[PDB]
DNA sequence: CAGGATGTATATATCTGACACGTGCCTGGAGACCGCGTACGTGCGTTTAAGCGGTGCTAGAGCTGTCTACGA
DNA sequence: TCGTAGACAGCTCTAGCACCGCTTAAACGCACGTACGCGCGTCTCCAGGCACGTGTCAGATATATACATCCTG
DNA sequence: CAGGATGTATATATCTGACACGTGCCTGGAGACCGCGTACGTGCGTTTAAGCGGTGCTAGAGCTGTCTACGA
DNA sequence: TCGTAGACAGCTCTAGCACCGCTTAAACGCACGTACGCGCGTCTCCAGGCACGTGTCAGATATATACATCCTG
């Protein structure tokens, strides 16, 4: 509630292999508190698969993990943070679909199709 | 107005799919033709003399590759050696 | 853990031990016909960092000099250790009477520690790690290396 | 062993033929470190310019031409 | 006092000499050891032309020959007569072989 | 049926068939050597872009400067020698300062 | 005077630019030399490829593909 | 004893910040007049695009910062900490624009 | 008639106009093209030999080897640049010794 | 045998007319011909380049000298450059 | 004789003479209101060599540092003369007192001599040659060439 | 301050093999369209192995004819 | 569609690999000490070009001069 | 041993223009065939001219259609 | 022979050159002193790509904080 999100466990990547938090951390069995994403302070959440998928105050539709179904290689994506939409008020993750919808009454879904 | 075909558009396609938001500069914008120019460059010289000193008329994807691999650096060409691997695959899989 | 997370913990281990010079359990006592040598005071196991052979880094003439001055002086005893540090003989000459304990370890071809080089950002460190479990009380013993004719005709302890 | 191939007696040999005045005692190995370089980045893409056209024995053109493109084309045999 | 020559002369004939003859001044038979070595690490059971063979020596022979000349410079910028560790280093930055 | 959309890859791979043929690279040119090619180039203008993407963010918001672009290309060590013989425009370095300069006491 | 024109605080700033400590005195004018001859290699090679296609006018990509033939091929213009 | 700063403080600034900035550390008015006159030792009455101009002090203002860049070795690696004039050129022959 | 006949340069100047042709250096090639080309091949193949052959004439008796060939071309500023980039096989150093390597007293 | 086309034996006329007496050597009379192997090649491709950046599809005289001019070195270029307009006007001078 | 054989034998001539050191036809003498000054005797022609402006040579403020002492004691008179040798402030500091002419040789706009660079292999040297027929008996001047205002305030011959 | 021990420049007999020129051949080119101190040099004894060739075995480069899938 | 380069099984034979005792050049080891580091487009005709063979003079060779050069009592 | 004078990291209001996306268009792409000492740094006052734009003049790059000599 | 690239006179209009007073950033000059140098293939169909136009959010901008950092009594 007052703005820092905790976090545990670690995602199967598409390749099938063990990260947590980029090359810093791989298996994050102990809980600990994840650092500062996006100044406004993250709403609710979005669970499913190896993708999880924060929600900013401003509406800044955040994104760590993989994502995989925006995309590159060598790590260095797993800690991060956004981006894409525009001021989404309900972020709401299956496992390898993606669904948003914008403040201005908009409905999205980016992912394996 | 003769067509000065840039690889603008496709240089700024490519950019959205590794990032979305944004983002470019006018001179930099210049910069990236720059790296797809002197990559399409010299990539065709160590295809066109592989040939050469291969004795085969006609630029094949086998000479593309070889080269490829052998004017990328370390582990940027094994990844683009992959990255091509997948589009040749892809090429053949078509209808 | 994985193979690279133990090295990366035996080397945090390593470059802590190298940058305190800590040469804790291990003393001093004299040996019956090698004038001094070192001797544990507690049990190390197989694997544990003993001590640096420490003294003073230079090239490959860099160490073998004092060489050609300490054989025009014999009391000052052979304390030159050379190696192959990255293609190029880098050493660690502790001709030097020093309060350090790598320096006054004696020869054994089939002894209880090892001589082994251990890079730190460049900079090389020749590190004596413990081949076996080494009892207390027992001397700390490593394989010199000079099994040459010359060497071992003056000194006939070398060989064994 | 290789590296110990390059042995003093032609390093200093290969060095006086620059004039070298006088090789210190770590230089020589350096050396050792330095042909091991340069070899490697040299052998390396020349067996990949026999491996473009399938070739087991290795040919000498293929070292020359390779020798070209790293940026020091020797000139004789090609 | 039997006869000698002090300590240089010796050496700087040595340039008079080595830098007189066209002599491949590194053993043929020891290359070709290190010459098969690297080949293992690049592709495992092969063949190589002794001709080629020997530019392979020629080259890095040569390229050596002069990477140690401009290292003569190195420690003659240096304040020194006798080229140590690091002079060799100095000169692969400018270069720019490393750096 | 556009050949890039049959292989996959974004940078228009019939412009690499026909730059290929009429760049005169040689007299004949495989299908798949653009393509091949084009998915080089793609793979190189990709991996290129993020670590620019990455630093363009870390530095800046949003946008890519060309001392963002170079400031990428410099410290990746595979492109640092790709772009090892180039002067990419605007630059400027990668900061550095020797040992034996910064403050002493 | 054209030479005088490479002025000490751009030297300076060009040199503090890859960390010089501290230019010396006759360093400072050696850079107009230097950027003098780096300028006089360039601009000839440059004309000479403006010649080559009859331009009075010389091109930017002119520069800049005789700055590649010079061997540090920049990028962005061309 | 006003405000001040230990002789060197200022200039590793210097460091900080011009090694920070994308600004073309030299003149643009100057150098069109050093570019228009090795101009006139090529070709006598000539035109050229100011873009074009650009690049030219570009590369020439880059082809510098890595040559005062390498040239700071050049001294580092003499005992020094400030860059003198033989410093330049020993540079010059590691590149073999000269020698 | 033979076009090196013709112009009047000994290296077969219908070799270069048919070494281009098939070399791929571009789609069209004129006629003077190989041969200004060839005379300027000849020009230097000569500028070239006579060095060495009074050079090679100097040091040995009659023939050249190829340390007289490059003991040339090392001596020669104009080629000097021009094989500059190159490695001239069995040559070996243009002897030089530094000021401050020579004997003192 | 496939037919070896060196320049061997054009290689050693040129010697003649330089100097007659004699002479050469075997491992250089290689290094002959990668001197007209390097210089052949270096001068087609400120040959070819040219004719694309001054858009021609055939590689005139136009180009092969405006690159000899611009490949050889200083007071050498002048020479091989006179030389070359000796070989030019002969050629057009003949029957 | 060519253009090119005059200079060659006005070099070799100009050569020998820094070589030597020689300074002869000149003698110091008390001039009104200067200190000292040099005066010819015997008749120099025109474009004759008179004498190298001979000091201890050093980079840009590898002479104007001594300014910054001398400056700290005024008894020492101003004697250092800077050039460009070259794209380098190259410089010759005659401060010290030696039995060599060229540095005190007086200061005069409209004199009988003009400074000039004279390099050999490298090494850069200023010389002093005879702008005019310089008669016996005559002081021999040269442009010093500081116009500035701050100079011209403190000393005001040389202005004229 | 200088004459004698090292070893380099020089001279000339003498055998060896690669430079050089003749020849049948075949395909590509032509024609018409300052000072403490130690590191490294110099020189001689011990010792490792490079260089030598003699040569049998055969991998594999090189060339050819045929069928057919590639790319303009 | 279709001309044809490329795939490819088939085959001649150059040339790379392993062998292996032996004269000895050369790498190696070591003692003494002083200079020196270091800190203070296409069909046709045909002769130009190349592979092949063969004789010998340029040059490698070696005993043997004379020579320039370096160094301590 | 430490608190105060420099100036750099940082925050946020706010206008500006280049990044970015829509559109008619047209051609290219698709498909079938240690120590003496001086040199250079730091900081403030005097002074040169770079940078600014406002803009008229027109050189000359760029494009087009036609005739014809070049080269496959 | 003959398809056609190249020569070339002709013509639109971008863009390079000279102008020129002015706020001021910056080059310049100089005094003090301490860290530091230095010695000791082809015809056809058509939509992908580019030039053109247009709206605004990334970023340059600037007053304004707070901040890390360097230095003498």
């Amino acid at each position: 509630s007052n703005g820092e999100v905790y976090a545990w466990g670690t995602f199967r990547c598409n390749e099938g292999i063990l990260g947590f938090y980029q090359d810093k951390i791989k298996i994050q069995k102990t809980p600990w508190k994840v650092p500062t994403f996006s100044k406004y302070n993250i709403v609710q959440l979005a669970p499913g698969k190896d993708h999880i998928l924060f929600l900013d105050e401003e509406g800044m539709v955040f994104a760590w993990g993989n994502g995989q179904q925006m995309e590159r290689f060598r790590l260095k994506t797993l800690d991060p943070r956004p981006f894409g939409l525009r001021h989404v008020k309900y972020i709401a993750s299956g496992e390898n679909h993606c669904f948003a919808l914008t403040k201005d009454n908009k409905l999205v879904s980016w992912g394996l199709n | 107005k003769t067509r000065k075909e840039s690889y603008a558009i496709y240089v700024y396609k490519v950019l959205k799919q590794v990032h979305p938001d944004t983002g470019i500069s006018s001179k930099a914008m210049s910069i990236m033709n720059s790296f797809v120019n002197d990559v399409f460059e010299r990539i065709a010289g160590e295809a066109s003399r592989l040939a050469h000193y291969n004795k085969r008329s006609t630029i094949t994807s086998r000479e593309i590759q070889t080269a490829v691999r052998l004017l990328l650096p370390g582990e940027l060409a094994k990844h683009a050696v992959s990255e091509g691997t997948k589009a040749v695959t892809k090429y053949t899989s078509a209808k | 853990k994985s193979k690279a997370e133990l090295q990366s913990e035996e080397r945090k281990r390593i470059d802590e031990l190298i940058e305190s010079g800590k040469e804790e359990g291990m003393k001093i006592d004299l040996i019956d016909g090698k004038g001094r040598g070192v001797i544990a005071t507690k049990q190390f196991s197989r694997g544990d960092f003993v001590v640096e052979y420490h003294g003073d880094l230079i090239e490959i003439t860099d160490a073998k000099k004092r060489e050609a001055l300490y054989a025009q002086d014999p009391s000052t005893g052979c304390y030159m250790y050379y190696f192959q540090y990255l293609s190029k003989t880098y050493c660690v000459d502790a001709t030097r009477e020093t309060n350090r304990l790598g320096r006054l370890i004696n020869h054994s071809k089939c002894g209880n520690c090892q001589t082994k080089l251990h890079d730190i950002d460049g900079v090389p460190h020749l590190i004596l790690i413990a081949s076996r479990d080494i009892a207390a009380g027992e001397e700390l013993l490593y394989d010199y290396g000079d099994r040459s004719k010359a060497s071992i005709e003056a000194f006939p302890w070398l060989k064994h | 062993d290789n590296i110990q191939g390059i042995t003093k007696p032609a390093i200093r040999r290969l060095a006086r033929r620059g004039g070298v005045k006088r090789i210190s005692g770590l230089i020589y190995e350096e050396t050792r470190g330095v042909l091991k370089v340069f070899l490697e980045n040299v052998i390396r893409d020349a067996v990949t310019y026999t491996e473009h056209a399938k070739r087991k024995t290795v040919t000498a053109m293929d070292v020359v031409y390779a020798l070209k493109r790293q940026g020091r084309t020797l000139y004789g045999f090609g | 006092k039997p006869h000698r020559y002090r300590p240089g002369t010796v050496a700087l004939r040595e340039i008079r000499r080595y830098q007189k003859s066209t002599e491949l001044l590194i053993r043929k038979l020891p290359f070709q050891r290190l010459v098969r070595e690297i080949a293992q690490d690049f592709k495992t059971d092969l063949r190589f032309q002794s001709s080629a063979v020997m530019a392979l020596q020629e080259a890095s022979e040569a390229y050596l020959v002069a990477l140690f000349e401009d290292t003569n410079l190195c420690a003659i910028h240096a304040k020194r007569v006798t080229i140590m560790p690091k002079d060799i280093q100095l000169a692969r930055r400018i270069r720019g072989e490393r750096a | 049926k556009t050949r890039s959309s049959r292989a996959g890859l974004q940078f228009p791979v019939g412009r690499v068939h026909r730059l290929l043929r009429k760049g005169n690279y040689a007299e004949r040119v495989g299908a798949g050597a653009p393509v091949y090619l084009a998915a080089v180039l793609e793979y190189l203008t990709a991996e290129i872009l993020e670590l620019a993407g990455n630093a363009a963010r870390d530095n800046k918001k949003t946008r890519i400067i060309p001392r963002h672009l170079q400031l990428a290309v410099r410290n990746d060590e595979e492109l640092n020698k790709l772009l090892g013989r180039v002067t990419i425009a605007q630059g400027g370095v990668l900061p550095n300062i020797q040992s034996v300069l910064l403050p002493k006491k």
